[PDB]
């Protein structure tokens, strides 16, 4: 049981806290580095602390919901995991939870509003609100991050408002590095697999040819704990795109070819469309967006001038060779 | 109060609980660790937490010294902590004790300090 | 959105709404408190225990708790005796076809970090190492008072669900 | 118990080199037969020719060894894996023991010259 | 259940007898300070906490310059 | 007192340093720290017995030892990533360039010999033999052959002092250095009838001494006086020598007439023992003396830039240059860690497996009781990336690959703990004599004190706070005092 | 730079090279006063001279060999 986590053993943090990690690493050690993940019971979150805590790194788990909070105890030791309950309106919450967190990290991304938070809400206001207190406590490697397409410009209020969400990143404790996944697929995505494993319409728009590269999960959640703890990170812009482009015809095809079905076709345009998304908001489970509905329009849009995979010695995979393994229960 | 927590930042607690007990602010052992050292140890799993409700467990080294110093007529004393009331073997076990140098003499075990007189 | 709000912990019913989404509430809450199906895993000197709740002398159908020994109708599961290495992955298979609103006990210390069998070599040391157990039921013969009272303590946190109140988003 | 089991046999010791010879080979005829049953039992993720090419490296493992008895040893070993994976009696967390290398790639930093074993102090 | 007093505890139990009002009080144990009955504080956020009671076992050295 | 309890423990046999005899010791320890030190027993070199100092000196060994590397900002020191310091040595490196008689190394009174030999490899790969020891004249040769092992060792048996007749100690205090051969002494002085001549400083001994002068011109006066008489009668004596003559620049007269006097007088060197004995005052340089520890009469000369700190407690500002570039490498912090630049939180005597040689020349296996603590690491270990981060190449990275490059230095000290004699009695009594002859001119210097007090030494009876409350106890207390 | 070699203090074929320390050392150390010689022994070794340059690499020769004189040919080798 070895440390394939850090690059050492004796770090010193950026904000000068001396962090050294006896034992050898396994789940019984200890690292040293004090970690939040704001939205963790969230799909990227998952694997997220799974990997942050399989070296034993102390992780400060704020959650919002006392049920689904529960199963990811176990990837932790004895205090290697902890949980506190916290609003995003409540400021005093997040102050609290980030008091001795050596590093830190906000997945809260929510793709439709509810009643109570928009766009507007969770992406620029909300991250303003926790990252002043970031700096307000100094608090070393803040990692934020925003989707693909995250521009300022308006066709989604998501990827409006995501970039957004970026500009006040800089503004604020200015050196905060800034990360921006393509779609991710893993088993039981949110809205890309298992969407795709079993559906009754099958419904969207464009004629199914939106361009992107989606990468697994797991190698997302890799990429970010082997960005946490180097230098060379910092402040910078972080595209990270699956090995090549697809389309949604693509996609579905090769998803189709294993589960050796028919799934069904519809692809009627947006007036239709629209108005039926409309009224799934007054129903609590969630449905798929009324704003899900622009995106569709819109494909991978790639910076060039960011850092990838091979910054920081990964390959992911490709979903060709992942199908088989994904959508096999529904087989 | 309030006490760098590694990073320049301060955690404040009240002054009702940087004590070693409600009878002594003071530590009593070389390896002690203090309160002050151990919420700047682990404050991590402390937050979102009541700070009145853990034990305060009345520590023992002010309540041994307010008791009265006994008086031996003789030479050597006998202690044993045991109760006339209770029935069976309770206390500690019959050592003896020597009070002749100028001062009391505490009987090891019970912390009783007896003189000779 | 205010920068000042209650913390779910602290917080009380205010509108009518709240009014009616608590009294909601505690309607689910109380009839996942009233019904209350584990399922039968227990396996060693942990087991006669949780038959000793089943006994007339400290009933558990008064409690409405009844075994029904299969994990699709199971609300929860009660970990109980040791557990080795060779079982493990049946543990964590039965724990994988329960419904959602779910939980686990862990009776016994065995069945918390080891117990007696802490440093065997075929044992799992203790079940947090495969399923996320809500409450333990300490004691190595874990008593049936003190495992009722585990049940009391999970039933108390049942009450505490707030099911209905997340749905505003408190 | 008078009955065995399907595949397990009465174990008997060759009394020569070249009879352990024709056993090892008919047995690593049996894995290599029964290994595309294998990864439809166990569920695996990855493919038959990386169990296969498993299956030859483990005897590849143990292809320089002197004595008749420590590959007596040895051959009754692989027999009883063979009994195991030849049924439902392993499973497939079991099953995957043998796989540790394939289904992660090891993670950033592996040591490999003195200073990277050196600034870990050798993990 | 562990929101009685302990010398209650013990006849809800029916370990005694006697009840503690009518025990005499050479039977009360004699103490130097008062009391507090804590019940149990189980995930309220009273809950106990637990801590290493003592140091690490190797204080380090404090940095202490000398211009020659 | 009361911190652990005899069960509990991990017991491991091991050598005890701060010493000049290593003695057999066993060390108990929880399996973090340290619990206590207690002799094993041994028939040659401690009797079942070992020295105060070497008893209550783990105190020293849990409280102020170094942990992380810290690098110096500017009259403050700051900890660093590990990597951090050894590359501010290498760009420091860069930056001071010392091309050849510019990087001093010194190391240590409890040091590893096996630590010494990384360090040697290194410098001289480096190429500078600027190799000299912690002691005050130490920068040239300590005015002896590093040649001829008898030179600096202890070349009768420490078995043989039963069999000693009549001895003269000159410039030292065995009581205070080696306190396990005043035992041996005292045993010996009850036991037969001997003679005991006390030259230098007025000490108390257990025994009844013979006091004849603070000179060398009285030394020289005694030898001549009567005892060239005594020590031709005598069989089986010797002559012995405390290693604070070192420290005196008139040492090579001090040797002169001693080393002639073994030469006149055939009884005091015969073939199956030899009169010529010297200690030190540590574990280890004796074996920095098997190592090849001295500068050169070349590399005595120039002012370094590039100090090289190894344990070595007891330098002082006078001894280093003033924009030195001064990295410690010790296990806790002292004067040599106050000066530094970068410290280097090396593992101490517990916590790495020693080799160790006494005076007598016992090569010694110092078996590791514990993991280095914190963020300490063995010595050698540090000094192979330390070359790595320069050009030096050191062509080792295990224990058995040092233990033969070990064996290439000198085979006696792989083969352990097996004294053997001097055949070279003569001759290396003669080139002792023919090197310092005549060009040092003896001063008039009395001989005074080795050290200043017992239980303040080493760097750990300065660490150690019982020993500061030691210290206090016993100087002339009215409960210290006799009459 | 520096040079040193190890003898077996028996009397077995290190004789002559026992005898070559014996007398020669007078000799080496006056015709070489910057570089240092040392001699050490351990109970049986191979006779053998193991020397250092101005590298820090070292160089080495094993001295099964008939006399002094005979010594002295590979140690003067050895030097160049
Ligand atoms: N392919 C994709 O899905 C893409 C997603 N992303 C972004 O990556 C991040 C994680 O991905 P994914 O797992 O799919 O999405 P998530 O399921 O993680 O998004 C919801 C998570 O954020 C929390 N969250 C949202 N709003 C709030 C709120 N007011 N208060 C507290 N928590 C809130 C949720 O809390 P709770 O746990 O209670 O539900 C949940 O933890 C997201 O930010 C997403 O926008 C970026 C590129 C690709
Ligand atoms: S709790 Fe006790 S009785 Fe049950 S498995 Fe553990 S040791 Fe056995
Ligand atoms: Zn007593």
């Amino acid at each position: 049981n070895s440390f394939e986590n850090l690059a050492q053993d004796v770090n010193i943090t950026r904000s000068g806290k001396t962090l050294i990690a006896k034992g050898t690493g396994g789940r019984s050690s200890r690292t040293g580095y004090t970690a939040t993940v704001f939205g963790a019971n969230g799909f990227l979150g998952s694997y997220l602390t799974a990997k942050l805590a399989k070296h034993g790194t102390t992780v400060v788990v704020p959650y919002r919901e006392e049920m689904a909070k529960r199963h990811l105890k176990v990837t932790g030791d004895l205090g290697v995991v902890n949980f506190l309950e916290m609003d995003l309106r409540n400021l005093e919450s997040i102050d609290e939870a980030v008091r001795h967190s050596d590093i830190v990290v906000n997945l809260i991304g929510r793709e439709y509003e509810t009643k109570n938070f928009n766009y507007y809400d969770v992406h620029v206001e909300g991250a303003r609100r926790i990252a002043e207190a970031v700096k307000k406590h100094n608090i070393a490697r803040y990692i934020h991050v925003s989707a693909f397409n995250a521009e300022i410009d308006s066709p989604s209020e998501f990827n409006h408002t995501k970039g957004l969400g970026e500009q006040v990143t800089k503004d604020i404790v200015p050196w905060a590095t800034i990360v921006r996944p393509a779609p991710m697929f893993g088993r039981e995505d949110k809205w890309f697999l298992d969407r795709m494993a079993r559906s009754p319409c099958l419904v969207s728009a464009n004629k199914f040819q939106e361009t992107s590269n989606p990468v697994h999960v797991i190698d997302v959640a890799a990429a970010l704990e082997r960005i946490c703890f180097d230098d060379s990170t910092v402040a910078q812009t972080f595209e990270l795109y699956g090995p090549q482009k697809f389309t949604q015809k693509q996609i579905i095809d090769m998803v189709s070819e294993t589960l050796r079905k028919e799934v069904r076709h519809i692809e009627l345009p947006k007036a239709l469309y629209q108005a039926y998304t409309k009224a799934t908001q007054a129903i609590w489970w969630p449905t798929y967006s009324p704003d899900q509905v622009e995106r569709q329009f819109l494909s991978q849009k790639i910076d060039p001038s960011a850092k990838t995979f091979n910054d920081l010695d990964l390959t992911p995979m490709e979903l060709p060779d992942l199908m088989f393994k994904l959508i096999r229960p529904y087989r | 109060k309030s006490i760098i927590s590694y990073n320049g930042n301060t955690i404040e607690i009240p002054e009702e609980y940087t004590k070693q007990a409600p009878n002594r602010d003071s530590t009593w052992a070389p390896a002690q660790a203090s309160k002050t050292e151990i919420y700047k140890n682990n404050m991590v799993r402390f937050e979102q937490k009541d700070l009145s409700k853990q034990p305060m467990p009345y520590a023992g080294i002010e309540l041994i010294a307010q008791q009265p110093v006994r008086f031996v007529h003789g030479n050597t004393a006998v202690c044993d902590g045991a109760n006339h009331n209770g029935p069976g073997a309770q206390g500690h076990p019959k050592i003896f004790i020597n009070v002749d140098a100028p001062g009391s003499h505490a009987c090891q075990y019970c912390g009783t300090r007896y003189e000779k007189e | 959105m205010p920068t000042d709000f209650p913390l779910p912990s602290q917080q009380k019913p205010n509108s009518a709404v709240d009014y009616t989404l608590t009294t909601l509430d505690a309607v689910a809450n109380w009839a996942r408190q009233g019904s209350f199906w584990p399922v039968t895993f227990g396996l060693a000197c942990c087991a006669v225990e949780m038959m000793h709740v089943s006994a007339p002398r400290y009933d558990q159908d008064r409690l409405g708790i009844i075994f029904r020994a299969s994990p699709r109708q199971s609300d929860i599961m009660i970990v109980a005796g040791t557990l080795t290495n060779k079982m493990a992955p049946v543990l964590r298979q039965v724990y994988d076809q329960m419904p959602e609103p779910r939980w686990v006990i862990s009776m016994g210390s065995c069945a918390n970090g080891g117990g007696y069998y802490h440093f065997s070599y075929s044992v799992v040391r203790g079940c947090d190492r495969i399923v996320p157990v809500d409450v333990y039921v300490p004691g190595c013969p874990p008593t049936s008072e003190a495992l009722m009272y585990g049940v009391f303590q999970l039933q108390r946190k049942m009450r505490n669900t707030k099911i209905t109140r997340m749905w505003y988003r408190k | 118990a008078i009955i065995a089991t399907a595949f397990a046999e009465t174990v008997k010791f060759s009394g020569s080199k070249q009879e352990l010879q024709k056993r090892t080979l008919a047995l690593y005829r049996q894995f290599l037969r029964g290994a595309p049953t294998f990864a439809d039992l166990y569920e695996v993720q990855f493919s038959i020719p990386t169990i296969r090419t498993k299956i030859r490296q483990e005897f590849e493992r143990h292809r320089f060894v002197d004595d008749l008895s420590i590959q007596n040893v040895l051959y009754a070993k692989g027999h009883m894996e063979y009994q195991e994976c030849i049924n439902f009696w392993k499973q497939q967390a079991q099953f995957l023991k043998y796989f540790p290398e394939e289904d992660d790639i090891q993670g950033r930093h592996q040591p490999s010259n003195f200073v990277d074993k050196f600034l870990k102090n050798r993990a | 259940m562990s929101q009685v007093e302990p010398g209650w505890h013990f006849w809800l139990g029916y370990g005694v007898d006697t009840a503690p009002c009518n025990t005499p009080k050479e039977k009360l144990p004699i103490r130097a300070y008062p009391y507090k009955f804590q019940p149990n504080y189980t995930g309220t956020p009273g809950a106990f906490v637990t801590y290493n009671t003592l140091k690490p076992k190797i204080s380090a050295w404090e940095p202490v310059t000398k211009q020659r | 007192a009361f911190r652990a309890r005899p069960w509990e423990l991990k017991k491991t046999e091991s050598i005890d340093v701060m010493d000049a005899v290593g003695s057999n010791i066993r060390i108990d320890s929880k399996g973090v720290e340290v619990m206590r030190v207690i002799p094993r027993v041994h028939e040659d070199v401690n009797e079942e017995w070992i020295n105060d100092k070497s008893r209550f000196a783990c105190d020293g060994l849990k409280t102020q030892r170094l942990t992380t590397p810290l690098i110096r900002v500017g009259d403050k020191f700051v900890n660093a990533t590990w990597d951090d310091a050894l590359s501010t040595i290498a760009k420091a490196y860069q930056q001071k360039a010392p091309k050849g008689d510019e990087f001093k190394a010194v190391a240590g009174a409890l040091v590893e010999v096996e630590s010494m030999v990384a360090l040697k490899d290194m410098t001289n790969a480096l190429g500078s033999e600027n190799t000299t020891t912690d002691t005050p004249n130490g920068n040239s040769a300590p005015a002896h052959g590093i040649t001829f092992r008898s030179n600096y060792l202890f070349n009768s048996s420490i078995a043989g002092i039963e069999d000693a007749d009549a001895i003269l100690l000159v410039g030292t205090n065995p009581r205070r250095e080696a306190a396990v051969m005043n035992a041996r002494i005292r045993k010996a002085w009850l036991r037969q009838e001997l003679e005991i001549a006390s030259v230098g400083p007025t000490l108390d001994a257990t025994f009844d001494v013979a006091e004849l002068g603070n000179t060398h011109a009285d030394l020289e006066k005694a030898l001549s006086g009567e005892f060239g008489e005594v020590l031709k009668n005598a069989k089986n004596p010797l002559i012995i020598v405390g290693s604070g003559i070192t420290d005196r620049e008139d040492a090579g007269a001090f040797f002169n007439t001693i080393g002639k006097f073994v030469e006149s007088t055939p009884s005091v060197l015969n073939e199956n023992w030899n009169g010529y004995n010297v200690l030190q005052r540590s574990a280890s340089r004796a074996g920095a003396y098997d190592i090849g520890f001295t500068p050169s009469d070349e590399a005595s000369k120039t002012t370094p830039k590039m100090v090289w700190l190894l344990g070595a407690d007891e330098v002082a500002a006078s001894d280093i240059p003033a924009d030195a570039f001064v990295v410690y490498q010790g296990h806790n912090g002292d004067v040599g860690a106050q000066f530094a630049d970068v410290v280097l939180p090396g593992a101490a005597y517990t916590e790495k497996a020693g080799t160790y040689v006494n005076t007598e020349g016992r090569s010694q296996i110092s078996r590791a009781a514990t993991g280095p603590p914190g963020g300490a690491r063995e010595d050698w270990k540090i000094l192979r990336a330390v070359s790595e981060y320069l050009g030096v190449a050191l062509p080792y990275e295990d224990a058995y690959e040092v233990r033969d490059r070990l064996a290439e230095i000198s085979p006696s000290l792989v083969r352990y703990d097996l004294v053997e004699p001097t055949v070279f009695g003569d001759v290396a009594v003669q080139h002792s004599l023919v090197g310092p002859n005549g060009s040092v001119t003896p001063s008039s210097a009395p001989l005074t004190e080795t050290i200043e007090n017992f239980y303040m030494t080493d760097s750990i009876s300065r660490s150690s706070p019982t020993m500061a409350k030691s210290s206090i106890a016993f100087n002339k207390d009215n409960k210290k005092n006799q009459a | 730079r520096e040079i040193r070699f190890h003898l077996c203090q028996n009397g077995s074929s290190s004789a002559p090279l026992r005898q070559f320390v014996k007398n020669q050392i007078g000799a080496f150390q006056k015709a070489n006063p910057s570089t240092k010689v040392l001699v050490r022994e351990a109970n049986g070794v191979k006779p053998i001279v193991f020397a250092r340059f101005d590298h820090g690499h070292e160089s080495k020769i094993g001295l099964d060999v008939s006399s002094e004189k005979e010594v002295a040919e590979r140690v003067k080798s050895l030097i160049e």
